[PDB]
Formats: structure tokens, C-alpha cells, sequence
């Protein structure tokens, strides 16, 4: 259903700043360290960790009971507070 | 070579969006696209794309941004190689999201989360 | 309220079992790159993302009216399957 | 030096503890415990130390395993150096939880989620 969408956007938004910032600092922690592989590799644990992450409440944001649906929303709001 | 520019066009870019300047980061990507291009680096010009679709978000042009960020999927089949790709989905449902086309938007997030436990 | 502390637990498993299992993939895409600051850093980073995502929801599964934190616990329950 | 030999038992108790030997890998981060307490090196007695927590959990000694996830706590206070510590007041909370007192589980817990941000 429609309403959770928005939902769904913020909550992507809210991983994305934190695997940014961690990523980052990671980089600047390894110095000259950094190559072409190596850097690639950070990149897609950085991902990797956030889209298995999200995967569980985002799958249950969309397509069982409406009622739920809106209520795994309300928590994820309040859990993170994605309503400001 | 000149390939030497086009990384520099890239990072560059990923500067300027990183300080609040997208229209400046928006002609350095422009270029790394065409470098890319023609130099034949669909992978490059895979990021060169994104750049471009992030740039125009964050001027808030989300319909232009959907035409930058669908490059990534068409770049994509023609080559079929996948990176970024689950990245692009989430970012046009993003802007269909902000474009008020829900229903469109949760077409393209269900395809986004269906990838979002494969590597 | 003691009900939430088992979901706690099990959350936390749930996240490192994720954790664990990309930094070991990132690390065997690193090749001979790993030395003792590198490997600190994505360490580091494996768990900066981790912990940062933990903590809205297990902030919320604590100490605010314990109807909300039971929802939380519920929500929790069915977008990470816990409870199998 | 010898130093050689508590890398060594560090890594090869973690290989033990990922293959289903806790019993094996007990008997290793004990050696390292040894030689780190010996070499006078508290940041790997506090690696030394989870090892022997990890694989104590593993093996249902929840009891015995707050012994040692403790001294990462307890060094970390001798020493003024904080790294472990998180790790070490939720595997406490983790195994009060196992042993059924809630109660100081949750205030290990507590004191785990307000340093989940800190870094």
C-alpha cells in the first residue's frame, strides 16, 4: 500500500548517512592503504551491511494484514525517528 | 592518458556534491560522461551517471534525475554487468517518491528490495 | 520492562551474524593488503555501522508508555523474524 | 619473539571458535591470555580475555563466561583504554539473559545502548 512509500525513502536516507560517514572515517584511517580493489571492497562491505540490514523492514514495508504493515511503519518512526 | 582526466572528473564531482555545490559537481560529472563514453568504460560511465542523477536530486530536478539514474539500468543490460544497479532503482524510487508518484515509486522498491540480500 | 530484553539479545545476534559474515568477505577481497590499521579500520567500521543502526531500536526497547515498546518489540519480532 | 606466539594463539583460537571447537579454541586464547599477561600487553589480554568468554558461551558456561568478558572491563579501568568495552557489556547482558536474571541484564544492556553512538 501507498503510505508506507514515503516511509521506506527516509529510512534509506537514514542508513545512507550513517554508512557515509563510517565509510568515511575508514578511509581516512587507512592512509595510503587505499587502492583500487581494496577500496571497492570497503565500499561494498559499507552496503552490504546496510542492504541486509534493511532488507527485513523494508520487505515488510510493502505487499498479510494491512494493520501490521502500518504498524511496522509507526515503530520504524519512532525507533528512528524518521518523523521529525 | 585521459583516463587520468576522467578519474579526476569524477572525484572532483564527488567533492562538489560533498559541499553543497551540485551544480558545480553537475558539469563535472557532464564531462566524466563523455570521457567515459568516449573512451568505451561502461563502468565508469555507470558512476558518471549516478553523479549526474545525485547532482539533479539534490537541485530538487527529479524528473532530469530519473533520465541519469535510468542510464545506469540501460548501461547495465547492454552490458550485462549488475553494479549499481540496485542503486538505481532506490534512487528513481526516491525520485518518483518526492515526484508524488507513489504508485510508481513502490514498483521500483519492490524491485530494489528484491535484490537487497544478493552480492 | 523485562519483556524486551530477550528480543535485545536476539537482535544483537541477528546484526552480527551480518557483521561477521561481510567483513570476513571484505577481508578475502583484500588479498595482501590487510595489515594491522587496515584491518582495525574495517573492523572498526563493520561495527560503527552496526551499532549506529542498533541504537534507535534498542534505545526504544527500554525505560514513554509500555504499550509503544511492546509494538516495537512486535515490529521487530516480524521484520527480522526472531521469533521463528 | 613471543609476541609471535600470542598472534599466533589469537588467531588460530578464532579459527577454532568458527569451526565448531570451543573446547580447542578455549585452550588457545588461554595460552594467549598467559603470554599477554607475561608480555605485559593489555589491549591483546582484552582480546585474550573475549576468546575465552566466545568460546566459554559456546560451550552454555554463561557463568564462567562473565568471568572473563569482566576482565575486559577490569583492564580496561587498570589501563584507561576503552576499546572492547562495548562488546564486553552486551556479551555480559547476553549471558545474564541466558542465566535468566533480566534484571541485570538489562542494566548491562543499558549501559551497552548508551555507548552504541560513541566510537
Amino acid at each position: 500500500m501507498l503510505e508506507t512509500v514515503p516511509t521506506i525513502k527516509k529510512l534509506r536516507a537514514y542508513a545512507e548517512r550513517i554508512r557515509v560517514a563510517e565509510l568515511e572515517k575508514c578511509m581516512s584511517k587507512m592512509g595510503d592503504d587505499i587502492n583500487k580493489k581494496t577500496t571497492r571492497a570497503v565500499d561494498d562491505l559499507s552496503r552490504g551491511i546496510v542492504n541486509r540490514f534493511l532488507h527485513g523492514p523494508m520487505q515488510h514495508l510493502r505487499c498479510r494484514t494491512l494493520s501490521e504493515t502500518l504498524e511496522n511503519m509507526h515503530a520504524l518512526n519512532r525507533m528512528y525517528g524518521l518523523e521529525k | 592518458p585521459k583516463k587520468q582526466e576522467l578519474i579526476s572528473k569524477l572525484k572532483t564531482g564527488k567533492t562538489f556534491l560533498r559541499n553543497q555545490e551540485p551544480e558545480k559537481a553537475y558539469t563535472e560529472f557532464k564531462i566524466a560522461l563523455e570521457l567515459a563514453q568516449s573512451l568505451k568504460d561502461p563502468t565508469e560511465e555507470k558512476k558518471a551517471a549516478r553523479g549526474l542523477g545525485a547532482s539533479l536530486q539534490r537541485q530538487g530536478k527529479y524528473r532530469e534525475a530519473i533520465q541519469y539514474h535510468s542510464m545506469v539500468l540501460a548501461i547495465s543490460k547492454r552490458e550485462s554487468e549488475d553494479s549499481g544497479i540496485t542503486e538505481a532503482y532506490g534512487a528513481i524510487a526516491d525520485c518518483y517518491t518526492e515526484l508524488g508518484d507513489l504508485e510508481k515509486a513502490g514498483k521500483f522498491y519492490d524491485t530494489y528490495i528484491a535484490r537487497l540480500e544478493t552480492d
